Order: structure tokens, then sequence, then C-alpha cells
RNA sequence: AAAAUAGACUACGAAAGUGGCUUUAACAUAUCUGAACACACAAUAGCUAAGACCCAAACUGGGAUUAGAUACCCCACUAUGCUUAGCAACAGUUAAAUCAACAAAACUGCUCGCCAGAACACUACGAGCCACAGCUUAAAACUCAAA
């Protein structure tokens, strides 16, 4: 599910004072009026306070896995509409590829928290074929 | 630069012709002249410029090409 | 008229050698047109050759499973139930019939 | 000339140089060793020269 | 800073009560957005 | 996001002008914008003939109007004037002063 | 329908490719090598179905021309050109005598694929299509001291 339209940007949100506002400007400071990768960004931080233990370094292996995964959910989104856009699709699949290698790094160094990003992305990390 | 600023994009068309300078006649760092022809072409289909001949009111601007 | 041999065609039904290009053969030609009757002798091996031919891209398949592919008809005038199975018409018959094994 | 870097290695004068014999209770040698970091360039060595003669003798 | 110059700033933007009012005085006035540029770069005012 | 709507109108007389301004702003409130400002640029020859509507023009009045509109509002507009008759040409552009200023030196 | 100027620019894209304007999506990945067999693309032939047909146009007709005319000029119109659906890598070096020659100055390290005379020779015992007489489809022997 999407954040709601009304939802302040990543930006806006912890300015001092911002509940204290009209009505019009928390409007002009909302997802409603930004492109779509201002949502993205949100829903981002709402991943990362979810899972990561740490939700400021970005660096981490989960991080990576967590932005790949917003990632994903765009060009699927955007390949539902654009069904013949083959660069997009080509984008997935690689996308897709990589947080497959992303999994299996995080698998084999810290299990705990491989568990964690499965459960709470919804991933079901599978096996590769041996042939 | 702006599309609406007709004074500034018709600066760089010929007077006869209206095609855009180059460059090389402009003097204007590359940047600076792909925002000049980006400006004038929209303002050209957007109905601010014209497109076969420099609008007969600036012609009588400071001439900045060397031409 | 009289008895016309249009062909001579080596098959093996076990193996499958040479069935293929006998479908090719009958799907190619103007006078290959209308039912097929396969006659023979007991140990010619018929069977096999109406088990082969009943699944493939020759017969006008509606079900994957052979048992309502081909069906059991009894002979004109007589008890004798037999398979059958629907073929389709040679390929020349588009762009401008029943399969029958008969007691051997 | 002998392919690959150290080609010395692959001689039995250098194999049988190893001068390791293990006493009869050891079965197995499992060997953790780090391919960067300083701390672990010994360890390294090891793997690339001394492997060999052990496995040898 | 941004906040509080939109603090500012939506207090003078066209509401669909003030709308014939401000319609009407944007009719009564004239913007210009021509200005010209000499080999020494300066910006003459038209 | 900020939008910048550049409108050529046909020459008309004052009411009218004014009944159109205000249909074009209600319709982009009524799409979800705030519109921001109106700045009338002035009435001018045409750089070129346009053919809009069954009618060929040669002489229009040029508007401005700033404003901020969720992004699927835009496609709407656009379609919207293509249907209003009193419109020679509205092209809807993202706003310049978003574009920030590249730090050429 | 396809985009003069900018473009004396050399950007974007994995490659093929992309240069009219606006808007919306949007441009993977924090080591490298590793696919015939996995997934995506891309191009090149040749046929098969239907469809459009302005224009051009192999073939095919018609007209004019020397003294085997113009093969070559003109007219008309096909296939076709169109639209779908199908059939060496990577990192570091310039120190050395660089240096069979010719190209394109030579190098290391590390990995994958490939190579061990002419010979990717020749040949139809046969096979398929055909249905008496034709078409398509091959390796090996064998020979030589060359290539
Ligand atoms: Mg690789
Ligand atoms: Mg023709
Ligand atoms: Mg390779």
């Amino acid at each position: 599910d999407d954040p709601p339209p009304s939802t302040l940007l990543k930006d806006y949100q912890n300015v001092p004072g911002i509940e204290k506002v009209d009505d019009v400007v928390k409007r002009l400071l909302s997802l409603e009026m930004a492109n779509k990768k201002e949502m993205l960004k949100i829903k981002q931080e709402q991943f990362m306070k979810k899972i990561v233990a740490n939700p400021e370094d970005t660096r981490s292996l989960e991080a990576r896995i967590i932005a790949l995964s917003v990632k994903i959910r765009s060009y699927e989104e955007h390949l539902e509409k654009h069904r013949k856009d083959k660069a997009h699709k080509r984008y997935l699949l690689m996308s897709i590829d990589q947080r497959k290698k992303m999994l299996k790094n995080l698998r084999n160094t810290n299990y705990d928290v491989f568990e964690k990003i499965c459960w709470g992305l919804g991933i079901e990390y599978t096996f590769p074929p041996l042939y | 630069v702006d599309y609406k600023n007709v004074q500034l994009l018709s600066q760089f068309v010929s007077p006869f012709t209206g095609c855009i300078y180059g460059r090389h006649i402009t003097g204007l760092c590359g940047k600076k002249q792909k925002e000049i022809t980006k400006a004038i072409k929209r303002a050209q289909i957007m109905g601010f410029m014209p497109v076969t001949y420099k609008d007969p009111a600036y012609l009588k601007d400071p001439k900045v090409c060397n031409i | 008229s009289r008895t016309v041999v249009r062909d001579v065609r080596l098959i093996s039904a076990k193996t499958g050698y040479g069935v293929e290009e006998l479908i090719s053969a009958l799907q190619r030609s103007w006078r290959y047109r209308g039912d097929v009757y396969l006659v023979g002798a007991t140990n010619a091996g018929k069977s096999t050759l109406f088990n082969t031919l009943l699944e493939s891209d020759y017969c006008t398949a509606k079900g994957s499973e052979a048992i309502d592919r081909a069906t059991i008809s009894p002979w004109p005038g007589t008890t004798l139930n037999l398979l059958k199975f629907p073929i389709c018409n040679p390929t020349p018959y588009r762009m401008f019939h029943w399969f029958y094994d008969t007691p051997g | 000339p002998m392919k690959g870097r150290f080609p010395i290695r692959r001689t039995l004068q250098y194999l049988s140089q190893g001068n390791v014999v293990f006493k009869d209770s050891v079965k197995v040698m499992t060997v953790n060793y780090n391919t960067h970091g300083e701390l672990g360039e010994g360890a390294r060595k090891f793997v690339f020269f001394n492997i060999p003669q052990i496995q040898y003798k | 800073r941004e906040v509080l110059q939109l603090q500012e700033e939506v207090k003078n933007f066209i509401t669909r009560e003030n709308l014939e009012a401000r319609v009407e005085a944007a009719l009564d006035s004239r913007k210009n957005y021509n200005w010209a540029i000499t080999r020494e770069g300066l910006v003459v005012r038209p | 996001p900020r939008y910048e709507l550049a409108l050529i109108l046909k020459a008309m007389q004052r009411p009218e002008t004014a009944a159109t301004l205000k249909r074009t702003i209600e319709a982009l409130m009524d799409r979800g914008a705030i519109v921001r400002d109106l700045e009338n640029l002035g009435e001018r020859a045409l750089p070129y003939r346009i053919s809009a509507h069954s009618q060929q023009h040669n002489r229009g009045g040029y508007f401005l109007v700033d404003f901020y509109a969720p992004t699927a509002a835009v496609e709407s507009m656009v379609e919207h004037l293509s249907r209003d008759i009193d419109v020679i040409r509205g092209n809807i552009v993202k706003h310049p002063l978003t574009q920030e200023l590249k730090e050429c030196e």
C-alpha cells in the first residue's frame, strides 16, 4: 500500500512548527503535489524504520536490499502500464538478479538480519537451479 | 535564459532567415548554447517567437554575434 | 477402374520410423482426400500403428486422453465394434472425415 | 617456461622440503584465512607456500 | 526558511474568493519578461 | 509540482476575456490546483497565423498562470484546453523557477 | 508523414541505436573471470499467411531509334521496397635486448574458449523429394611431400 497523499515530504517532516501551519501549505508540502520519487523515498524511510536496527546507516547490505526492493516495486508499477518498454524490462530483471545476489550475501553473513529482511519485504528466497 | 524573453533569444538568430547561430558565432559555452537552443524552439512552438525571420522589433538590439 | 497403388512406404510403428513422413505424405496431395481404411493381416502390426497415429497432429484432438480422442462404433451392417478417430483434410483443401481400423 | 607465479612450488624437491610430519592423531586441518587484511598476510602465504608440502608429507 | 517563505507567500494566492478581483487586476496590468544583453554582459532593461 | 500555463487567448473584448480567464482558472482549481499568480503579458500580433477551432487568428492575448497542481492534473487540463474555444494555444511547462541555476561558476 | 539552423557539439544507451516541443513515468549494481545448455534483447539471410499500395521498380509488354539500332531514351505494370503474425575479458608496466617480417610500440599477471599437415579436400555406398531421369543431401578412407 502507498503512503497516504496527505503525508508530508521526507524533508519537511522534522521542520519545527509544521503542525502550526495552514492547510494550503500542508497540501503544498505533501505527497499529493510531488512526483513519484518522494513517495518512493517515504516508502524507503518506512521500511528502514520497520526492518533495520540503525535506520540512519544507508551503506549496510540490508539498506541496499531495501532500496533495491523499492526500486523494483517502482519498475513493476511502471511496466504494468508500458508493457512494451524493453529497457525497463531489462532494468527490472537485472535489479531482481542483484537483489538475489545481495540476499545470498546477507544469508551467508547475517542470518538474523536475513530473516528480518525476508519477513519485512515479503521476499521468498529461492535457491538457484543446479543446471 | 527564459523562453519568454524573446528579446534575448532574438539576439541569437539570423535577421533574414531566423536560423540559430552556432557557438563559433555566438561565442557561448556549450551549455548555455544548449539552453538558448531549447528556449528558442520552445518559444517558437509556443507562439512567442517567429521562426522564418527575426522579429523586426528586435533588429536594433546590441549585436553580440561575430557575423 | 481397378485397384491402384499410389505409394510403397516402409514404416516401423514401434520405433516410429517413417510414421511422421507418412503423415506428411498423407497431408500433401489432392488425391488423398476422405476416409482412411487401415486394412491388414493379424500380425502386420495394425494396432501399434493405430495407437501411434492416434497420438499425433494427424488427429483432430478435442481432448488429450486417448480414451475420449478415439471413439468406438459398430461397423455398418454388423456388430463388429471398431475404433475410429477423426482426421484432417490435406492442406490443399483450405487454401482455395474419419479414420477407420478394420478387422485383421 | 613453467606456468604460473612461483613455479618452484610444483617441483618434488620443494614438495619434499617440508619438515612437518604429523603424529598419527591428527586427522583434519581446517585453515580459515582472509584474502584481504594485512594482519593475515602470513596466513595467506602459509596457504600459498606450505600447504602443498604439508599435504605431500 | 523555505517553510517560513511559504507562510508569507500563501497569503497572496488566488483563491476562489478573490478570483474575479485578481482577474480584473491582471487585466489592468502588464508584465514584461524581455531584457537584452550587451557584449559587456550587462542586462539592458527595456 | 509547480507549473506555468502559457495561454494565447482570442483577441476579444474585456468582459469575454475576463470570462475566459475565470473559466480556465476555475478548471485549474477543479482539477486540484492552487493558483499562485495571474500575469498579463499583453495583446499582440501572433508571430504567425494560427488556425484553431476552424478560425484563423493573427492577434492574441498572452497570459501566464502560475500554479501548483497534482501530477495527474496536467494531462486532464491539456484536454480541457483542447476543448475551450477561446484559447488559440495553451501550453503547460514545469515552472522555470523550480529549475535551479546550475553552478557553471 | 519526417524533423533544415543549433551540431565546429560528441552527450545518452549493454549492443543495435537515439538529435521537433510539452507533460508523465524513468536511466540495475560498492571486487573481477566464468553459458552450447537459463532469461532478456539485437541484427542478418530465405520462405509462409493474410493486409495497404501514393511513389519507385528487377521481370513482362508497348513506342522511337543503327544498318547486329541505345544494353543505355519514353510509357504501362508486376515481384519487391511497407504493415503486422510466424518459421577474447580483467588489473597493473613502460622497465628492459622493443623488435622473423607485414600490420597495430612492446609487456607482465589472472582466467575462459579454441588449435595440433594439404584437408572448411574429394567422393552419393546410400537417404529424402520424385516417379525413369532429375534435384537436394556426405564423412572417411586413399594419395602426396608438401600445403
Ligand atoms: Mg561476469
Ligand atoms: Mg510506376
Ligand atoms: Mg571469455
